[PDB]
């Protein structure tokens, strides 16, 4: 935006391919996967006879 | 000792200015985003000192 000799330009993280918070979400997933895979080892797999 | 002598000096003084004209005097914005209501803000003046 340019008015009367003062101008400003901004480029957001928003894009057609990815949303503005997509970086935070994708890092949250990276942590949750590690966090969840490790915790499953505390409980272990499920077994039932047949 | 210097009753009828001349004297000369190299001197340092503070910078000073006066406003001799106000130029592009007012610039305005109705800022509304992330406000309870429309607000009027005066953007910077340019001064010819
Ligand atoms: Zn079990």
């Amino acid at each position: 935006l340019e008015v009367d000799g003062i101008t400003e330009t901004i480029g957001t993280t928003q894009s057609a391919m990815y949303g503005g918070a997509s970086a935070q979400i994708l890092q949250i997933n990276e942590d949750i996967k590690e966090l969840l895979d490790g915790l499953r080892a505390y409980f272990g797999y499920n077994m039932i006879g047949l | 000792k210097y009753e009828n002598h001349t004297v000369t000096l190299k001197i340092l003084m503070t910078l000073r200015y006066v406003v001799s004209d106000i130029l592009k005097e007012s610039r305005y914005q109705y800022t509304k985003f992330n406000q309870p209501k429309s607000k009027f803000e005066n953007l910077p003046q340019k001064l010819l000192l």
